[PDB]
């Protein structure tokens, strides 16, 4: 019926993240040419797609269509705090891959000097690590539930939902901490990416089109439609009421699951050096 | 076997030893092809720093070699396909000599049609521009000799023309570049482009624009990369 | 007097051509018209030798069939293990500009050269456990393209400046200049006796020498372009050239004329390395357009592809043993193909 | 002059060219087919050999 | 063998026209852009025309512009230069080199000193 349409719906964003996810981590670690430190950047984020894809999409999949957690209060935290962690990863290697691409553009002749195997293992090595610290210190400590518990035993704990809670600091740090920070910077980056490219084609135009809009229009777009309805929903949740609808909640952590899904595809299969490399065999 | 072992482990090391050079390399500096005629002042571009010659300098802490191929033979197609990986070919041109400023277009025409030099930005130079002044204000030789075009030739609006530059020298400058220009985007597709330059004896700004156009040459090469141009 | 000299000339050659013709009783073409095809040849890449930061320009197997030496325009000169891809030695080089390497047959020798007009010997035995500059060979006036070691004392090497030179390389003078040819020599091949050697230059010519005496004994043509590379037949009696014109020919030193032409409609990119396999009925052609054809000698046709690299194949040799057969090229990879 | 010792080497190149005796090209091509034959079974790459004695496997 | 022989050239005074003849065998005429290589006495090669393999990309150098017309009979596998209107400055031997390689449109090396494809060349003189 309806749940049925649902999860067939829902298992296509599944078997999407999982099979775009697996294309780019098999062509990054089995093709040797696409060895650059640029291209662990996009498998490390493909890593963390897939591991959202496989673990916590799956998982929230039947939670929401069921409205109701019955794998025990231990598990949902455990859960809450692995899709905190893949999620602030994903957003965090979409900034680094950002500011790869910035160092690329902005400054071109020490782009190697500057994003370097070492470099780009830092990077990776601070996207995984610091989702995991802020989420399993944070949930798992009761932060985001400090402060409005009493609320949050009647509105989703007699319910038995395993929807996470944020009170108004806790909403704000978790704003801050996986939308402002992490994507003002990409924000940042691709628009003076943008001007320079406009200015370049311009310029070559003038001494003979806009292609800077077919790429940094979708780079951009998916992650705002994706992200934006969640994170600013989320952070007004405290400050408003909590009056938004479950259903609608869940609505805007699948459009989150869905930039996982879209996130192989925008930044592999858009690029032709990655076509190229795919379609020898 | 242990002798496998060993030979592994002396592979292994000497594979780091090529990453180390790898990295140590191929990071701030640039490969450049300096290339020119015997009139044509190659070797005296860049003030500030038996088979092939090599110029080192750095501009904004990024190095930059030249290789001045001056011990061959007149015949260029065969030793040139080694430099179809440089970051550009610094063309030098003798802007006051017209006889040979036509040959000169030739070896730019080839190069830039060249099967393996069809992807290296050209950053030409149009050196001698003092002495191209002094010949087209004396007036002894005239440029529409050599070239039946220059008399239907008018300077572009988009010139930059010095305060103390006569527009008799703007428009004879500008006609040269506009000639090798012609070549350059009859067939420049989107792969290289050409950077002319107005340079001296004197100038010592060879240096900055070569370190200007490669940052523009590298930059359009990241933006091609990206889909973003 | 001049016109005289033309004369005589344009007589000798008239002469030559008629000795050719009357010599041509039959067409190879015709003669070989009863041998059965071999069929399509599959051949795989067994080895990818990853390293090399640059192009690779040449390469030179081993005598052993085990090792293999490799230049690249990076400025090294690895000396891989075929078999283990294990780089033996990584040579660093003075002038990373290194369009050529030998291989000595003894293995305790390795030569390289290229835009620096000198040809380095390294020397891969040393009792201290490195590798240095065995000697500075000096004295050619253009870029060395190949160069080949008749032993560990003599090695004839071939430049840009049209001359072809035989050294010692204990001396470090040259024993003798082979002069005769107009464009750049672009390849060197031995034949097996190592008394006579060929090669071909950038005039549509393949001249043979002598290496004892000094002077050129046969001069072949019959190209179209400028020759990129040339090697004996293994029975020594033959030799095959590849050029700009997309097309193989392969000579007879016995006949002095061309006998077979290797071309198709379908490939337009010139030929940068050829190379028989072991019984001189493969001829492996590498072109520019990224893959080396394989084509059969005898029935002058293609009768193979190989495929896989992603720029110019500009290096491609065979094993002593006819075990396999690498292909280096301008992706920085040498791959061994079986 | 050196015009015309270019030239007169260049004629007695040609003249030791044409003094060297050639075999038949039929001949040439037979005995090229004979080599060929004789050596086709040592030739790996002409017949693949068996994995076991390749060392490329 | 690839042969380049040219046909023509003599005395002719100022103002008079000579056509050309350079006959190339050995080769596939119609596939090699052709050039004609002039070299004035006392100087160096100097390239004069040059055409493409069909003939439609026909570019001349300046001082020669509106006086010289090259054509090329791929059937006949011979070019030509009719050099009308010549002048004193025209006194040459003038050389119909081809290209190094086919299916190419660089020329990389055409007036070099020793460029293998050139033929041997007839003197023009003019007074
Ligand atoms: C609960 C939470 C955060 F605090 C930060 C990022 C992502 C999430 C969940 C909800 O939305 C999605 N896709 N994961």
């Amino acid at each position: 019926e309806v749940q049925a349409s649902l999860y067939s719906l829902m298992s296509l964003i599944i078997l999407a993240t999982l099979v775009g996810n697996l294309i780019v981590i098999i062509s990054i670690s089995h093709f040797k040419q696409l060895h650059t430190p640029t291209n662990w950047l996009l498998h490390s984020m493909a890593i963390v797609d897939f591991l959202l894809g496989c673990l916590i999409m799956p998982c929230s999949m039947v939670r929401t269509v069921e409205r109701c957690w019955y794998f025990g209060e231990i598990l949902c935290k455990v859960h809450t705090s692995t899709d905190i962690m893949l999620s602030s990863a994903s957003i965090f290697h979409l900034a680094f891959i950002s500011i790869d691409r910035y160092c690329a553009v902005c400054d071109p002749l020490r782009y190697k000097a500057k994003i370097n195997i070492s470099t780009i293992l830092v990077m990776i090595l601070v996207s995984w690590s610091l989702p995991a610290v802020y989420a399993f210190g944070m949930i798992f400590l009761e932060l985001n539930l400090k402060g409005v518990e009493e609320l949050y035993r009647s509105q989703v704990s007699d319910l038995g939902g395993c929807s996470p809670f944020f009170s108004k600091v806790s909403g704000v740090l978790a704003f801050m901490t996986s939308f402002y920070i992490p994507g003002s910077v990409m924000l940042f980056v691709y628009y003076r990416i943008y001007f320079i490219a406009k200015g370049q084609a311009r310029s070559i135009n003038r001494t003979n089109e806009t292609k800077a809009a077919k790429t940094l229009g979708i780079m951009v777009g998916v992650f705002l439609v994706c992200w934006c309805p969640f994170f600013l929903c989320t952070v007004l949740d405290p400050f408003l009421g909590y009056v938004i609808p479950p259903s609608l909640n869940d609505a805007l952590y699948w459009f989150g699951y869905l930039n996982s899904a879209l996130n192989p595809m925008v930044y592999a299969f858009f690029y032709p050096w990655f076509r190229r490399a795919l379609k020898m065999v | 076997s242990a002798e496998d072992k060993a030979a592994a482990e002396r592979s292994k090391m000497i594979d780091k030893n090529l990453r180390e050079d790898g990295e140590k390399a191929a990071a701030a500096t640039h490969r450049l092809l300096l290339l020119g005629a015997d009139n044509s002042g190659k070797s005296t571009i860049v003030k500030q720093m038996s088979g092939i010659f090599e110029t080192k300098f750095q501009v904004d802490k990024v190095n930059f070699h030249m290789f001045d191929v001056g011990a061959q033979r007149d015949e260029r197609r065969k030793w040139i396909q080694c430099f179809n990986d440089v970051t550009a070919i610094i063309f030098v041109v003798d802007s006051s000599d017209y006889n040979r400023l036509q040959e000169a277009l030739n070896d730019f025409k080839s190069i830039w049609n060249n099967r393996w030099l069809r992807t290296i930005s050209v950053i030409l130079f149009l050196n001698k521009q003092d002495l191209l002044a002094e010949k087209v204000l004396a007036g002894k030789s005239k440029i529409e000799d050599y070239f039946p075009e220059f008399a239907r030739y008018t300077t572009p609006e988009d010139a930059t023309p010095e305060p103390g530059e006569d527009p008799r020298v703007t428009r004879a400058k500008y006609f040269i570049r506009d000639e090798f220009l012609r070549i350059s985007t009859a067939s420049g597709d989107g792969r290289h482009y050409c950077y002319p330059h107005f340079t001296c004896s004197v100038d010592t700004e060879n240096a900055r624009r070569i370190f200007n156009d490669c940052r523009d040459i590298i930059q359009r090469m990241h933006l091609r990369q990206y889909e973003l141009l | 007097e001049l016109d005289q000299l033309r004369q005589e000339a344009e007589q000798l050659k008239n002469q030559i051509r008629d000795a050719r013709k009357a010599c041509a009783d039959a067409t190879l073409s015709q003669i070989t018209n009863n041998i059965d095809p071999v069929g399509r040849i599959q051949m795989r890449t067994r080895r990818t030798l990853r390293g090399h930061l640059a192009k690779i320009y040449a390469m030179h197997w081993g005598t052993d069939s085990r090792l293999l030496v490799s230049a690249s325009q990076d400025g090294k000169l690895i000396i891989w293990d075929s078999y283990t891809t294990n780089k033996v030695h990584a040579i660093p080089l003075r002038s990373s500009w290194v369009m050529t390497c030998a291989y000595a047959p003894s293995g305790n020798y390795v030569a390289c050269g290229g835009l620096d007009n000198i040809c380095s010997i390294y020397n891969l035995k040393t009792r201290e456990g490195n590798v240095r500059v065995s000697r500075e060979l000096a004295g050619h006036t253009g870029y060395l393209s190949c160069c080949r070691f008749l032993d560990d004392n003599q090695i004839v090497t071939s430049s840009g400046d049209t001359t072809c030179a035989l050294w010692d390389i204990e001396t470090g003078q040259q024993t003798t200049t082979f002069t005769g040819h107009t464009g750049d020599v672009m390849s060197l091949s031995l034949a097996p006796d190592t008394r006579l050697f060929v090669s071909g230059a950038c005039d549509a010519s393949a001249k043979l020498w002598d290496v004892r005496e000094g002077m050129c004994r046969q001069t072949f043509t019959g190209h179209e372009s400028d020759i990129n590379a040339i090697c004996f037949f293994p029975n020594g009696n033959a030799f095959a050239t590849g050029s700009d014109d997309a097309t193989c020919r392969l000579f007879d030193l016995r006949a002095d004329q061309e006998l077979m032409t290797y071309s198709h409609d379908n490939i337009i990119c010139g030929i940068t390395s050829v190379s028989f396999s072991k019984s001189g009925r493969l001829l492996l052609a590498g072109y520019d357009d990224f893959n080396c054809n394989v084509w059969d000698a005898l029935k002058a046709d293609r009768a193979g592809v190989l495929a896989g690299h992603d720029n110019r194949v500009s290096c491609l040799g065979v094993t002593d043993d006819g075990m396999a057969v690498a292909t280096g090229s301008w992706d920085s990879f040498l791959k061994i193909w079986n | 002059t050196a015009s015309i010792a270019q030239a007169r080497k260049l004629v007695e190149q040609l003249k030791m060219e044409a003094n060297i005796d050639r075999i038949k090209v039929s001949k040439a091509a037979a005995d090229l087919m004979a080599y060929c034959e004789a050596h086709a079974k040592e030739d790996p790459l002409l017949t693949p050999v068996p994995a076991s004695e390749n060392p490329f496997r | 063998q690839v042969q380049l022989q040219e046909s023509g050239g003599g005395l002719v005074q100022p103002g008079g026209s000579l056509r050309l003849s350079c006959a190339a065998s050995g080769f596939t005429f119609s596939n090699y852009k052709m050039n004609w290589v002039r070299q004035a006495p006392g100087k160096g090669l100097e390239w004069v025309s040059d055409i493409s393999q069909s003939g439609a990309s026909i570019s001349y150098t300046g001082s020669v512009k509106g006086r010289f017309t090259i054509s090329r009979d791929n059937a006949k596998n011979t070019l030509y230069l009719q050099m009308n209107s010549l002048k004193p400055e025209d006194t040459a031997v003038y050389y119909c080199a081809r290209c190094p390689a086919p299916f190419t449109r660089d020329c990389f090396d055409v007036t070099s000193t020793t460029y293998a494809y050139r033929g041997q060349g007839t003197q023009v003189t003019v007074s």
